[PDB]
């Protein structure tokens, strides 16, 4: 449950979500659920050929299977604190 | 007629696994637990699709996992 | 002692709010789907109400809409869900062609793409690469 | 108003629609279409009366994992409704 | 008009197709055919004079894993 | 169990791209993820050829392994 | 193994991803599904190399093949 965590410190902030599609959406996060589903705000994809309706969506919630990458600031969180977070993780 | 049986009764017998992909293994069953997991003796890997290519002769014992495991032949 | 959450995160809330509204569905297989969602589980399972297909075709700038219907959609085979908007969903949609076509299309361009990346796939992994593509995996 | 109404469930919807008759696309693409006869917890079912595309069938068992999603009749909600 | 609820939908129609051929098609792309001997809840089973359509092959008795069952049906 | 006994073996580990890794096995666990040291990569036998070796450990993702077994 | 990983916390490894690609970062976090945390991360696309970097990447778990050191 520390990715789960993680985020939610990190919601209401800005962030690329590259899919397995190679597709990068980039969003203002709204939520996660420990699925690690992400759900987002802002949308402006960079592919915006394919997806033509990505324009006209006051949402998008995306299922955490398809992900590949989430890209963000190094601003947005503690490295100390993630290592030792993830230090404490049984696992 | 029990397929955990027939599967417990094929033991130390020589048994063909094949796996969803074109891919059967065959060798010794040794044993194997209730996801089916399966523990095999000198195994050799085929991967078939006519003409059938071998790819190894395992001398020892491998843990073969059962997700992939579709059907188990005795034999 | 006790560490607040300030918002509902769960499965559950975010699909909520799209409740009674209209929303897009892209799902594993690449189909657009556009409908009025009724119900959902925590499985992210749907009922869709009016469901219409929408194949898209930016590189010609013409699009095609069939009339799906009343939809159940098994969650696993959605890459995301989105609440529409009446606003900005008039001015941006291009000459429609009829559906049929569409599928046709779809499938020769949908289909030879199947070949081609599993053939320049299969040479990946003899090499060490790692290039997983399947038929029900295009979106 | 089928869901804060009578806050209901994509399988309650599933599950009440038996004798109904729906098409089903499966993660193959294979196209079924039938009379649904029973359904499960986990989705699973039973259909009559099955065509199957892509070999005419009496009954059918479908697995619920397998399932893309599934065309329902048009007048469902509706008798949810009632 | 009474709201269902979910309800062995084939479990007891396991009892009821046995000892016939039945069609069974499996996750990765594989069916196969052969009359049924055995059966278990989880659905595993076992089927005689198997055929594995691939993309056939003859193959004696079998396991089929009913974790990797798809859709059965008789034929 | 298998994984004591093979502990500490020289063993190889398929995974489900095919590429095979060969390597002696520090720990391995219950979702089947597997240690490794001097671990070196085949594509599906090593007489194949070698893509890869690492003079460093090495971890496997248990959900990609299809086996585990033991050079001889 | 996963504390293999808890070992080289902190320092630089090698993953390799289903996807044809491959990446070197720091590594700041790490989950028992192999969801990863790096900060200061560069990775290689094949395709027949090619390369892009971030300052900080998650990396979803379901992709993960092996993790090393680089
Ligand atoms: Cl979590
Ligand atoms: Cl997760």
């Amino acid at each position: 449950m520390l990715f789960f965590s993680f985020f939610k410190t990190l919601v209401d902030q800005e962030v690329v979500v590259e899919l397995k599609n190679d597709i990068e959406i980039k969003g203002t996060l709204q939520s996660v659920d420990q699925f690690l589903n992400l759900k987002l705000d802002n949308i402006s994809s960079t592919d915006e050929k394919k997806y033509p309706h990505l324009g006209s969506v006051r949402n998008i919630f995306i299922r955490g299977s398809t992900v590949r990458y989430v890209y963000l600031n190094k601003n947005m969180v503690d490295t100390n604190l993630l290592q030792d977070a993830t230090r404490r993780e049984v696992m | 007629i029990l397929p955990l049986e027939v599967i417990d009764k094929t033991i130390n017998q020589k048994v063909l696994i094949v796996l969803q992909s074109n891919r059967e293994f065959e060798g010794t069953l040794v044993g194997f637990d209730d996801f089916v997991n399966v523990i095999l003796e000198d195994a050799v890997e085929w991967l078939i699709d006519s003409r059938n290519e071998k790819v190894m002769q395992h001398h020892g014992r491998m843990l073969l996992s059962g997700n992939n495991i579709a059907i188990l032949v005795p034999g | 002692d006790l560490y607040l959450d300030q918002y509902n995160f769960t499965t559950t809330a975010a699909i909520v709010s799209s409740v009674d509204r209209k929303i897009f569905v892209l799902l594993r297989d690449g189909r657009m789907l556009f409908g009025v969602l009724r119900t959902f589980d925590q499985y992210a399972n749907l009922i869709l109400q009016d469901c219409v297909e929408r194949i898209y075709f930016s590189e010609e700038n013409k699009y095609a809409e069939e009339d799906r219907g009343i939809f159940m959609i098994r969650g696993e085979n959605v890459v995301m869900l989105g609440e529409v908007d009446i606003d900005k969903e008039d001015q941006p949609l291009m000459e429609r062609i009829p559906f049929k076509e569409a599928w046709l299309t779809k499938q020769k361009n949908d289909e030879k793409r199947f070949k081609e990346e599993t053939h320049k796939g299969k040479k990946m992994a003899r090499h060490g690469i790692v290039y997983d593509f399947h038929k029900s995996d295009m979106y | 108003n089928l869901y804060f109404q009578g806050s209901m469930l994509p399988l309650y919807l599933l599950t009440n629609a038996k004798g109904q008759q729906m098409q089903i696309e499966l993660k193959n693409g294979e196209i079924i279409q039938g009379i649904l006869t029973n359904v499960d917890n986990w989705m699973n079912l039973t259909l009559s009366n099955v065509t199957e595309y892509s070999v005419k069938l009496n009954e059918i068992y479908i697995r619920g994992t397998f399932i893309k999603f599934i065309k329902l009749q048009d007048n469902i909600i509706d008798k949810v409704k009632q | 008009r009474k709201k269902f609820e979910g309800p062995r939908e084939a479990i007891l129609d396991l009892a009821k197709y046995k000892d016939s051929k039945i069609r069974v098609k499996l996750m990765g792309g594989k069916l196969v055919i052969g009359v049924l001997k055995g059966y278990d809840q989880l659905m595993n089973l076992v089927l005689d004079d198997t055929v594995e359509y691939m993309s056939a092959r003859k193959l004696g008795l079998t396991v089929i894993r009913g974790t990797i069952l798809v859709s059965l049906s008789s034929a | 169990e298998f994984l004591s006994d093979i502990i500490g073996k020289t063993v190889n580990v398929k995974l489900a791209s095919g590429l095979l890794y060969s390597g002696r096995l520090e720990s391995i666990d219950g979702f089947m993820n597997v240690a490794l040291s001097s671990a070196t990569e085949h594509y599906e036998s090593n007489n194949n050829k070698l893509l890869n070796k690492f003079n460093s450990d090495v971890f496997l993702r248990g959900t990609q392994v299809m086996y585990i077994s033991e050079q001889k | 193994p996963l504390d293999l990983l808890k070992l080289n916390l902190d320092e630089r490894v090698y993953i390799k991803l289903r996807g044809a690609r491959t990446l070197v970062g720091t590594l700041q976090a790490f989950d028992s599904h192999s969801n990863i945390v790096l900060s200061d991360a560069v990775e290689t696309i094949y395709q027949s190399e090619s390369e892009r970097r971030s300052e900080m990447v998650f990396i979803r778990g379901d992709t993960v093949t092996l993790i090393s050191t680089p």
